[PDB]
């Protein structure tokens, strides 16, 4: 599938992200390429993470948790399950504290300017938020209308479950083909979404959504394919 | 807020012996996250705190291998292996579990040196302070062991009482020695109204009170 994606948003311009699994571990810094090659395709894998920087000659850690990475074929996105965390603000500790967040969103963008100029695509793929890798994303892209909808199922967490709602295609600051539009949950706006397209004939989408619970807002991780 | 228990205000050892430093806190200081927020320091006199223990066992950057530091939770101790002359001090334990950060009221390291005699010397006031006014006639009584000692002044031959001042030294980090000075301060005319001036040392040595004197 996607041989390779670039750590960028995963990984700051001055922390080193130490990666482990199955016994071996590697470190990377901002810009270096993460070999999703070797990942089975469709499928969430995770890594134990920390998130280090060096203050003054001492390695600190800043938080760790779990790595997720879904790979497709031409696109590919990360997220973190922190559990543990600096809390460099208040009691200067590391105190246990989950969050989910979405990394990177990369792959081979597909250009707003060559998209197909017609036709009707189903997507298919994966919603993955805390704890629940299990959610099923469905959306519909029509090339006429440069229109996009779709909507999650399958999340343990019933507020998860939500409609894509219909949104415009419109070019980005790069002219990739991107969608952003609004949650609905029983047809009531609860939050907000986004999805790129990729691959050279629009084959997947790649993004995710943010949508309000009593619990908070949380983040769901978005893939599907043709 | 927390409360350090630090039972001992003193503790006796020996030189080449081991010692023990209790502190207690009024919570478990074991954080969640299985760390122990409780420091270990040690304030020689005119000095400030310097750390020894971080974290109940690690030991700081520079600190001697001799020391260590454990705990259960509420009890914790603080251990010298093999006690040098230059332990002598204050030991504090501190915690950082919550705010305030609280400490305990310390425990001082008091070595238990074999009996040593002092190396009086005298001397007369000084050439400057007489153009000043005054005469301070300065006696020093050092490196001794132990801390009971007494003094005593003798002016032509009647003794001196009144005006004279006794500072007394911290347990000496290098010999674990005691010292002390005395200090008899007169006027100009007085000091030159008589001829001679004596200090008399008396210590646990020495049976036979120490002297020595000067006469112009």
């Amino acid at each position: 599938g996607l041989q390779s994606l670039t750590l960028d948003q995963s990984v700051r311009k001055n922390e080193k992200l130490k990666l482990a699994a199955q016994g071996a571990e590697k470190t990377y810094g901002n810009g270096d390429s993460l070999n999703t090659g070797k990942l089975k395709n469709d499928k969430v894998s995770r890594f134990d993470f920390i998130r280090q920087i060096e203050v003054d000659g001492q390695l600190i850690t800043l938080e760790s948790g779990e790595f997720q990475v879904y790979k497709q074929s031409h696109s590919a996105l990360t997220a973190f399950q922190t559990e543990q965390i600096q809390d460099s603000e208040h009691s200067g500790k590391m105190v246990a504290k989950r969050q989910f967040r979405i990394g990177d969103i990369a792959g081979e963008h597909t250009s707003f300017d060559k998209l197909p100029e017609g036709g009707r695509a189903t997507y298919r793929g994966t919603a993955f938020g805390s704890d629940d890798a299990g959610g099923k994303l469905t959306y519909t892209i029509d090339f006429a209308a440069k229109q996009g909808n779709g909507k999650i199922e399958h999340l343990k967490s019933p507020e998860l479950n939500v409609d894509l709602a219909a949104a415009d295609i419109k070019p980005d600051g790069k002219r990739h083909a991107v969608i952003s539009g609004s949650v609905l949950y029983n047809q009531a706006e609860k939050g907000s979404y986004s999805l790129g397209i990729f691959g050279g004939k629009a084959q997947e989408v790649a993004g995710s959504a943010e949508v309000k619970t009593v619990n908070g807002i949380r983040h769901i991780g978005l893939a599907a394919k043709q | 807020d927390i409360v350090m228990t630090q039972a001992a205000p003193s503790v006796p050892v020996t030189p080449g012996e081991s010692v023990s430093i209790s502190c207690r806190s009024s919570k478990s200081l074991l954080h969640s996250n299985g760390n122990t927020y409780l420091f270990w320091f040690l304030q020689r006199p005119g000095q400030s705190p310097q750390l020894l223990i971080y974290r109940m066992s690690n030991l700081a950057s520079g600190v001697p291998d001799r020391f260590s530091g454990s705990g259960s939770g509420t009890s914790f101790t603080l251990r010298i292996s093999r006690v040098e002359a230059e332990d002598v001090g204050v030991y504090y334990c501190m915690q950082h579990l919550e705010y305030p950060y609280t400490f305990g009221g310390g425990t001082k390291l008091e070595i238990k040196r074999a009996d040593a005699a002092p190396t009086v010397s005298i001397f007369p006031p000084s050439s400057e302070q007489l153009t000043s006014g005054g005469a301070s006639v300065v006696c020093f009584l050092n490196n001794f062991y132990p801390k009971d000692i007494n003094v005593k002044w003798k002016i032509d031959g009647s003794e001196r009482q009144n005006g004279v001042l006794n500072s007394w030294t911290d347990q000496d980090s290098k010999d674990s020695t005691y010292s002390m000075s005395s200090t008899l301060t007169l006027t100009k005319d007085e000091y030159e109204r008589h001829n001679s001036y004596t200090c008399e040392a008396t210590h646990k040595t020495s049976t036979s009170p120490i002297v020595k004197s000067f006469n112009r």
